[PDB]
């Protein structure tokens, strides 16, 4: 049906840079498109309308363009201020419904970083409470993506682990993140070594941080 | 129903001059 | 002086109704077009519903009709958005937004109102510690099982803020959700230094302080 | 005879008020001006301003969305206004099925239920729910043709008894149109007031409207000419304005002329938007006390924005 | 960009049914005569005819002469004809055909929807005459509709007589071939009206409030028949650029255009410009209808504002 | 340079038939209203039709309605009065007229155009001396003439001595008579003491009829 | 019905005299009052409308006035041009019918003077064509105003006579009369004495011409 594909899904970014975001509608919509900002926890906020119209209020680096269905975000020099979430919007004559784009995640550009990992085993108090968590810390690392796995005594785990990732921290620009390895008490018993292996780019080989059950 | 009858008044006439029409 | 705000958001459990309001001041909301857009949590924005109160005309994304009526009432300049049949798939942060006749781009929105659609059962934290490994170490707390979002953390009261990364909780399988709160501080400040992690779930009205220490050995 | 409506707008016996004309002289906003004056002047009344114009201006000109169901102007405590949405109307008729929904489109639907609405009315004063009904109306033709609905339906009604409980019901019906009729034809009950321009095609158009409902026996003793640019009272230029005024005062003087026994009311071209209350209750405030382009020149530009 | 006339429309050798209209007094009698006018000037050898849909009728005023329920054609034209039903006199016909009782016109010469009735009764009649010959007809109709409201009851009555005849034919229990014939025929004519070559919808209006709104929902509501409209006429326009009065009344108008511009960007915008003079009679008519094929000028043809006959 | 004229006059026998035309120039008769108002001989103004294009209108006398229709072409700029059932009283002079849509005064008039109805066949008059008497005043003034009789229609001319004469004449309005035909008498007074030299001859003609008589009108012998 | 009542039927008038003459509405007409002149022969001409309103062209010696239902036209100072027949015409608004009044001849007065009478036997040519004529000519009197009656054999005869008149005479302001007594030539011949009897306000008693049939 209707689509608005908007590219790329994120890219990294240095204050300066020119930077390009572009939405491909489905078919013609003539320059019926509208651009937006969003920052996490605040609403979107309208940069342009009618493809390339800058609306009232918003800085002169922020341009649109149209060619065809192809539509074109352009920052000239980003600012600070301007690492965001981006998202297109089409409103054609002929069609009641309103299509936005994927959204465009802008985030900042900084050198590689490895992370420093740790593995913290179920509490005692929590075990008490009839359950077992056992959580791996990666801490202050860059690019983010990165891949974390979990083994107990040496076989892989797959369905019971979660992730979540910080955003990217306002100082030194790097991610953190934990992976929760959610088992029973009595499954977690049932088994001596667990350790998780971390993979990133800033690293050679994959590090592992592991414990063994019960040994202090 | 006394708005029905008023519509079905006005509604058999308007469906009977088509009906005589050439 | 122009302003839109939503209200409504609230906890209903799949299969329940909700009706969100958004109060327009600062223009004659009879003259605009008045559209909902929400976005669920982590994801893009979704149109769900436009009016245009000098037409009485109105419309629906695909994923709602059927379920959803929208209206306004220009006596109150008020506009809002009555959802029936909710899902779990609803669950999102509501912008209303404001379009003009000529231009159906969005310049106002509102700041929001949060929906959670879950058959989960309000309920408190637990607070367990994750103590320093037995240079620099690292520690801090889980905060596990709680319904609905959100959660305060704090590190000392407010004292150690440097280092701290509380991350984003996770809706679990159970339908509640879990979040850890780490930090870093000098391998030497572990048997000098005292470290405590002071929970506030208000929606159950808990509050729980956590002291973290290393492992007695 | 004065020119002004001072003596409608203060009126004590009219119930029933028209208000129409040609295409865009300004009916709705000589309607909505009139409503204003007889509810700022008779307080201890409550009024209705009905729109019967099908594609209805009256939430436009207010500002706020007005229907079916008759709602108080805001700013107003003894002034309602009601724009029928036929399709809508249909559905609460036949829940007391697709059929309704046939109707809802049907040419004359507008001016039945715009009538009906006169009928409920009837049963209520009978009985024992406004004061006075305004009536914004449709332009010329399609306004004749609602007014003809009393006898239209009597002879309608003495037909379809002939060919036929169901009895019962047609003589209740035949005897509120008959009701409907008299008080149409009463000049101290109703009045049909006409709002025109000063230009060629308005002047002819109105000329056939008036001998018109003066067949039908309704009164007829009122014209607003709207959007008169008055001009040299401007103050002294402008080819476009004094062409234009040359060709008004022409006709004006027509006017002027042939309806001598009639309140011959002259309203000024705004140069701001007559619409809300504030603008519209400054504009009809010349309808009561006649505008004086020589005095109150200035309100022309006094508009609010 | 979308050109600001209506020369495609002007130059069409497809189009059968041009309806023309919009909020009551924008200008719809004198755009419809400047249509007709020049198609019938650019198509010489085809016959149009001009039909009044609103009852009360203005073509005999905009024209100088008499017209009536049968086309007549407009004096120093060829090929354009036009036509103002008078609803008693076209019953009283219909009353002598039928006895070929008496009191048809009395009864039904007032009923509301009558106007319309007879009117769609006339695209009934062309219809089946340009496929069944048989009598007079046209290649293309110009309709001057009557305002907004009552001109929407019209384009539904296709539908509306259409979805009614689905059930009456067995109420009923040669008058059944009657109802094949008119279902038949509705049907033919619910076919070519929303077809975009044969049948579209030229909006007039002008730069003023309540004319935009009025004017939207008539598009909105157009386009959910399924009847094309592209085309918008934007009329009396002062292109002001002293006097406080036009310089005041012009922002106020230039406000709007830009406005109207930017949504119809899909649309025919033609900008017609205030006349000081009276816009009657063939000449005037027609000197004012050259601008709807080729776009006015405020600057190169200023002075045609001007050059109106007074006679 | 407004005007109206009338044409479509002339004789018709009772129950007969007859179409006047005013044809209009100098304005489009189409947004004014056109009146046909009728003088019988030797009486007042009657208005008889209206018809007003601009409002589809028309409107009659009582005395004319039903058999008279008023019409107008507005490509041709000419209005019509069809007269049917023709009477004797319909006999006159109809002029047609302009009214304005705000003023039903009427500011322009054709010049007229006769009808006459009657039954009356065509036939030139008889022309009789009246001679001047034998007591005349001497050295006074005398009287004589010509009598003008049974003719039908009007007119006839009468001239004296092929126009010589024209002091003392009097002509006087033609009367109908009982019969259906017209006649007068044309005198003349002159002194009593030239009627012995003086020649005195009335020319009489009658158009309709062709005929052309002198008469010399003298003294009678005995 | 409705009616237009104008009074005098005639008046007679000098050059520089003031003329009024009026005309009554059976009804309320408002203002919609209309007042011609016409001449001998010629088309009505416009004089005053709406009562009171001059006509374009009008010499301003004419004026109109409106008193309820009573209407005056005045001719301030007559000229010899405004000799002729004037009308009064209603169109009231309400009514689609036009009406006029009765009219109003306004001749020009003169002394009194007593007519010359002659008596004319019928010619022998047409007393062989089977009937007889006797004519009384009533020459340059004035005022109009005349009685003329026949006696045969002293018999007053009555309803076989016609009557004829001029216009008043343009050098001297008079008038003339033919008075035509029509008879059988059976009846002509049964009598011997034929008179016509003259009255007028200029004889001091009424004159008598006669003749007797047969006698030279
Ligand atoms: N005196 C005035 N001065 C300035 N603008 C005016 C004046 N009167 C009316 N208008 C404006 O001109 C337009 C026409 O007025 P209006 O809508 O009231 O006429 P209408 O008879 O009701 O039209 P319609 O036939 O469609 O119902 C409106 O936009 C109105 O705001
Ligand atoms: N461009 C123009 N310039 C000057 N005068 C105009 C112009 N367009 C229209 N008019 C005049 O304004 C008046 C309204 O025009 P018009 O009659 O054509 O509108 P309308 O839509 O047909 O009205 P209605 O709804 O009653 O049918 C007319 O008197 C017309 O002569
Ligand atoms: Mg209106
Ligand atoms: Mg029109
Ligand atoms: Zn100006």
């Amino acid at each position: 049906d209707i689509q608005m594909t908007q590219s790329p899904s994120s890219l990294s970014a240095s204050v300066g840079d020119r930077v390009t975001i572009t939405c491909r509608a489905s078919q013609s919509v003539s320059s019926a498109v509208a651009w937006y900002q969003q920052k996490p926890g605040k609403a979107p906020k309208l940069l342009i309308y009618s493809a390339s119209s800058l609306y009232s209020g918003v800085p002169s680096r922020f341009s649109g363009s149209r060619s065809g269905t192809d539509f074109t975000l352009t920052i000239s020099s980003l600012q600070p201020e301007d690492f965001a979430t981006y998202y297109c919007q089409q409103y054609p004559y002929y069609s009641s419904l309103i299509t936005f784009g994927q959204g465009t995640k802008v985030e900042i550009k900084r050198t590689v970083a490895a992370p420093s990992v740790f593995i913290f085993p179920p509490s005692d108090s929590q075990l008490k409470s009839g359950t077992a968590s056992v959580v791996c810390l990666l801490n202050n690392f860059y690019p983010r993506e990165a891949k974390v796995q979990w083994k107990v005594d040496n076989a892989l785990q797959s369905g019971n682990s979660q992730e979540s990732v910080t955003e990217q921290d306002s100082k030194d620009s790097t991610y953190s993140l934990s992976s929760t390895l959610t088992l029973s008490k009595a499954d977690y018993e049932k088994h001596k070594v667990y350790a998780c292996e971390v993979t990133h780019q800033g690293l050679s080989s994959p590090v592992t941080k592991s414990f063994n059950r019960g040994e202090c | 129903r006394w708005r029905v009858y008023l519509l079905i008044v006005l509604l058999v006439m308007l469906l009977f001059i088509f009906l005589i029409m050439k | 002086e122009v302003q839109l705000v939503e209200s409504g958001g609230g906890l209903v459990q799949p299969g329940g109704s909700l009706r969100l309001s958004c109060a327009a001041s600062g223009f004659n909301l009879y003259y605009y077009s008045i559209h909902w857009v929400r976005q669920a949590p982590g994801k893009g924005l979704e149109w769900v519903a436009s009016i245009s109160p000098y037409s009485s005309s109105t419309s629906y994304a695909d994923s709602v009709k059927g379920r959803f009526t929208i209206s306004a009432d220009t006596s109150k300049n008020t506009a809002y958005l009555q959802m029936n049949s909710l899902r779990a798939e609803d669950t999102a942060v509501y912008y209303c937004a404001r379009g003009r006749w000529y231009r159906r781009a969005l310049d106002y929105w509102g700041q929001g109102t949060l929906v959670t659609v879950s058959s989960a059962s309000t309920k408190g934290p637990s607070v367990f510690p994750l103590a320093p490994s037995s240079g620099t170490a690292a520690l801090g707390c889980l905060v596990k099982d709680y319904f609905p979002e959100p959660v305060t953390v704090s590190w000392n009261s407010g004292a150690l803020t440097s280092g701290v990364h509380t991350f984003p909780a996770v809706l679990q399988s159970s339908g509640l959700y879990s979040l850890s709160s780490v930090v870093t501080v000098p391998s030497s400040s572990l048997g000098t230094q005292t470290y405590i992690c002071n929970v506030n779930h208000k929606p159950s009205n808990t509050k729980v302080d956590k002291k973290v220490e290393p492992k007695s050995c | 005879v004065e020119p002004n409506l001072h003596s409608l707008i203060t009126s004590t016996t009219h119930k029933w008020i028209f208000v129409g004309g040609k295409g865009g002289v300004g009916k709705t906003t000589s309607s909505c001006s009139i409503a204003i004056q007889m509810a700022l002047s008779q307080p201890n009344k409550q009024f209705l301003l009905i729109s019967t114009n099908p594609a209805h201006n009256l939430s436009d000109a207010f500002g706020e969305k007005f229907g079916k169901d008759a709602r108080k102007v805001t700013g107003m405590n003894n002034l309602s206004c009601m724009e029928i949405d036929p399709s809508a109307a249909l559905k609460d008729m036949n829940d007391m099925g697709a059929l309704a929904d046939l109707t809802g489109s049907i040419p004359g639907i507008d001016e039945a239920l715009s009538f009906m609405e006169v009928m409920k009315h009837i049963k209520r004063q009978e009985q024992g729910t406004f004061d006075t009904v305004i009536f914004d109306t449709a332009p010329t033709g399609h306004t004749l043709r609602f007014l003809q609905l009393p006898n239209t339906l009597s002879k309608l009604l003495e037909k379809f008894g002939e060919i036929t409980d169901i009895s019962g019901k047609l003589n209740e019906l035949k005897a509120n149109v008959e009701t409907i009729r008299q008080q149409f034809t009463d000049p101290d009950l109703t009045t049909f007031v006409c709002v025109c321009i000063s230009e060629f095609l308005s002047l002819y158009e109105t000329e056939r409207l008036i001998q018109e409902l003066i067949s039908y026996d309704m009164d007829v003793n009122s014209i607003i000419v709207n959007q008169l640019l008055f001009a040299e009272n401007d103050q002294h230029n402008c080819k476009r304005c004094q062409a234009r005024w040359k060709m008004q005062k022409k006709y004006l003087d027509q006017i002027d002329e042939l309806y001598e026994d009639f309140h011959v009311v002259k309203m000024p071209l705004c140069a701001g938007e007559i619409r809300g209350l504030n603008n519209l209750t400054k504009f009809s405030q010349f309808l009561n006390k006649e505008y004086n382009p020589i005095t109150d020149g200035k309100v022309i530009y006094e508009l609010e924005d």
